[PDB]
């Protein structure tokens, strides 16, 4: 456990005209705090800032938002009637004093307004068998997961040997890809590898899981679709080795 | 979007602008919140710590950023931000820093997959080339081409590229997947 | 906290002659806490219109005003400063002497 | 030689609103900036012929600088209250003193940086810039801190660069006004006590900077222990005004002579009544 | 004109 900036929630998705509330707290003891908005691929712009508790003044972009600092540790920003504009990534920040202090950022809150839940679907997963060429040519084994057709792109991917989650020898896209890239509302892909020996891949005693989180919608979230609603879920694919 | 691609090892130069006077600023990064790196006053002209030298030049409205010898967890957008009255800050546009392996022993292959559970179903995966050969977009939307990924098997000090396409035409194969690329003439194709 | 009771000198801005215009001020130093209150009297009675300094303070850390107020002496015309701060039970009176 | 100063004073004034701010800025002893959070519209103003001249960025900036500092001084007063165990229900003050001395050649002879809590010094910024003096236990707290953060190193930019170059500004704006001596008019009045004795009193007005030495001689030595001196005194003009009085035998009046010493003298005067 | 500097005691 270590000191900085925490906010909930991690990932939300609003139909327009919704409302929400972000949290930010630091336990810091710090004065200052400061709400920014990210688009991807683009920079911070503020929205709000506080100087110490009861007060609050607007940054360059306030328009759509308020704020409060009722006490030192907290500034919730909220969100009033949600607009396709205000998809973004959205970080809270903190620091010492005035002058020549550095911030402190939270890890984010991303957000995507849509103007019906009917756009929203969870991931479908797949986990790919290294080739017998790859494990003769080098004596190594990839493993590829695939995750297609969510939307919105809100999924944390986690590889686990054995019950065990691993980082070794594991990259994850940085960015999904668009399966339509010509619509706004395109679903998403999103690939990792996990390479390792062949001699572990050749264990038929070894297990391998990729899994996905997908946040999708809530129990609070009226569905009134057809199919299953697409809820806040795992969903996996698994492998064993093979002699 | 300014952007600087190079090889672990070597060193990073970033460069930010500005447009007000000022009297500090901040160099953050950013990959995965941002994470502050470096303050400089403007009085300063050159501060360092460790790996990171920056610069000021109040004449210029400008300051550079210099990474010594540069390794991995380096790779992030790196943005400035400068003060906007004593209680604010304003951030400016990134750069986007990459910084690639050095792979010794390239050996590319493109490698076909099959499904765990419907073998039926597959990706190719291009992998091991060296970090000079760039992974082009498809030409057909229906063709689906990540971009390229490195990857550390720490225990065995080795890192690898790769970058995986699939789809569901008739047409596509392992062997015509990645015919947008520049990719090596000796590249391995092993019979699907 | 100790409590420093306030110096006052009361005086014109210029040696006077009787029907000149002038001014008439009250200094008060070396005070604290900051709080005080000065008014200028004529023939026993505050007058109105009575400007003072921006606070600052000593090395020491003690605090002076100056109060004025633009004045014409005249013969029989008596005036005086009055101050209160909280280190005095009573207020106090310094009236200006013309023949120093 | 010059100096320039800022002088800071925060009052808290519970239950009647947020702590007053005040602060005047000085170049010698000419008052030449203030600021006051309760004004109507608070900003920083001249008060100097010489600085009116600034653009509206000029006092943009600094008016930006004193309300930041002011909501600091907020929290340092709970902090203070909090060091020395003291209610929520009384005033309390904090004042604050920095600026710069410079001789002949325009750069820094002396560094200030100091603090005072309810009158009493608190911390001070040693000459050599590098280390502080805490008046009492409850100032090693902030002691402690502040050599743990660095400040001193922090502050010294402004007080060697910066501080300096200002001040080297505002003489060229202000030019004689600031640079010449005012010399002291004067006058002497004599004052019978009684038969055998009078009051001498030795005046000195209209003079500028406030610095000056009046002294009373009987046939050349000083009377040191038998002279009245008031508190210099300012004139309401920017001048300054003093006097020296001693009580001497009626008769001797001729023996006594009056030295005042000024900036403004080609040389000491020396006034007989 | 005054320190752009910001501290706690």
């Amino acid at each position: 456990m270590n000191a900085g900036v925490t906010q909930t929630p991690k990932f939300r998705i609003l139909k327009i005209g919704q409302s929400m509330t972000l949290q930010c707290t630091q336990d810091m003891n710090h004065n200052y705090m400061y709400w920014y908005r990210q688009d991807p691929g683009m920079g911070l712009k503020l929205i709000y800032y506080s100087v110490g508790a009861g007060i609050t003044d607007k940054g360059e972009v306030p328009n759509g938002y308020n704020v409060s600092r009722s006490t030192t540790e907290d500034f919730p920003l909220r969100l009033e009637l949600a607009a396709p504009s205000q998809t973004s990534v959205y970080f809270c920040a903190s620091r010492q004093l005035a002058g020549f202090y550095e911030q402190y950022f939270g890890p984010g809150t991303r957000l995507t307004v849509t103007e019906d839940l009917k756009n929203v679907f969870p991931p479908e997963v797949a986990v790919f068998e290294p080739s017998e060429a790859e494990i003769s040519h080098t004596q190594k084994a990839t493993l590829v997961c695939l995750a297609t057709g969510f939307y919105p792109d809100h999924v944390e991917l986690s590889w686990w040997v054995n019950g065990k989650e691993v980082h070794s020898g594991v990259c994850t896209d940085p960015q999904p890809l668009k399966e339509q890239p010509a619509l706004n509302d395109s679903r998403y892909a999103l690939s990792s590898r996990l390479r390792v020996s062949a001699t572990f891949w050749q264990n038929p005693r070894n297990h391998f899981r990729c899994q996905v989180q997908f946040y999708g919608l809530s129990e609070n979230d009226e569905w009134t679709q057809d199919r299953a609603k697409p809820v806040t879920q795992i969903v996996s694919a698994e492998a064993w080795g093979r002699a | 979007p300014q952007a600087l691609s190079i090889q672990e090892g070597e060193n990073a130069t970033m460069n930010c602008s500005y447009k007000t006077s000022i009297n500090n600023l901040q160099w953050y990064r950013q990959n995965s919140g941002l994470v502050h790196l470096i303050l400089i006053r403007s009085n300063e002209r050159e501060k360092h710590s460790g790996r990171l030298r920056v610069t000021l030049d109040t004449s210029k409205k400008s300051s550079s950023l210099l990474i010594t010898a540069s390794r991995a967890a380096d790779t992030a957008s790196y943005f400035c931000a400068t003060d906007a009255g004593p209680e604010k800050l304003v951030f400016g546009k990134g750069t986007k820093l990459t910084v690639n392996p050095n792979i010794q022993n390239p050996d590319p292959a493109v490698y076909q997959l099959r499904d765990s559970k419907s073998s039926d179903k597959s990706v190719c995966l291009f992998t091991d080339f060296d970090s000079q050969t760039n992974v082009s977009q498809s030409k057909d939307s229906d063709v689906y081409i990540t971009d390229k990924c490195v990857l550390d098997m720490r225990s065995m000090d080795f890192k690898s590229n790769s970058a995986v396409a699939w789809s569901n035409k008739s047409d596509f194969a392992c062997a015509n997947a990645f015919n947008n690329s520049i990719i090596p003439e000796d590249t391995f194709f092993p019979s699907p | 906290m100790i409590q420093r009771t306030p110096k006052i000198q009361v005086y014109s801005r210029h040696p006077a002659e009787n029907g000149k215009s002038n001014f008439l001020n009250c200094y008060v130093s070396g005070f604290h806490p900051s709080d005080i209150e000065v008014d200028l009297l004529k023939n026993g009675e505050r007058i109105e219109k009575v400007e003072h300094s921006d606070l600052s303070f000593s090395k020491d850390w003690s605090f002076y005003l100056l109060y004025y107020t633009e004045f014409t002496p005249t013969e029989k015309d008596e005036y005086a400063c009055r101050v209160n701060h909280v280190t005095l039970s009573q207020p106090k009176i310094v009236k200006w002497d013309r023949d120093m | 030689s010059h100096s320039m100063r800022y002088f800071y004073t925060s009052v808290s004034r519970p239950g009647r609103g947020e702590p007053r701010f005040i602060s005047v800025g000085y170049v010698d002893d000419t008052q030449f900036v203030r600021f006051d959070s309760d004004a109507a519209s608070p900003r920083e103003e001249p008060r100097a012929p010489w600085i009116e001249q600034e653009g509206p960025e000029y006092w943009d900036r600094n008016t930006q600088i004193y309300k930041a500092q002011a909501q600091t001084d907020r929290e340092s007063l709970r902090n203070l209250r909090g060091y020395y165990n003291q209610s929520e229900a009384g005033s309390h003050t904090l004042q604050s003193m920095y600026g710069c001395d410079v001789g002949p050649d325009g750069r820094l002879l002396r560094g200030h940086d100091q603090y005072a809590y309810d009158g009493k010094d608190y911390i001070a910024l040693n000459e050599d810039l590098r280390s502080w003096t805490a008046a009492d236990t409850a100032a090693q707290i902030t002691q402690r801190k502040w050599e743990a953060a660095r400040e001193a190193e922090q502050r010294r930019a402004y007080l060697e660069g910066e501080c300096v170059e200002w001040l080297r500004r505002y003489l060229e704006n202000g030019k004689d006004k600031l640079e010449r001596a005012d010399p002291p008019k004067t006058h002497v009045t004599h004052h019978p006590i009684s038969d055998h004795e009078a009051t001498l009193r030795c005046w000195a007005l209209g003079f500028y900077p406030a610095e000056i030495t009046l002294t009373w001689q009987r046939d050349g030595e000083d009377q040191t222990q038998d002279t009245e001196l008031v508190e210099t005194r300012p004139a309401g003009d920017r001048t300054f005004q003093k006097w020296a009085a001693v009580v001497v035998p009626s008769g001797e009046e001729q023996r006594y002579t009056c030295h005042v010493q000024h900036e403004g003298l080609p040389k000491p005067l020396t006034l007989r009544w | 004109s005054p320190r752009w500097y910001f501290y706690y005691l």
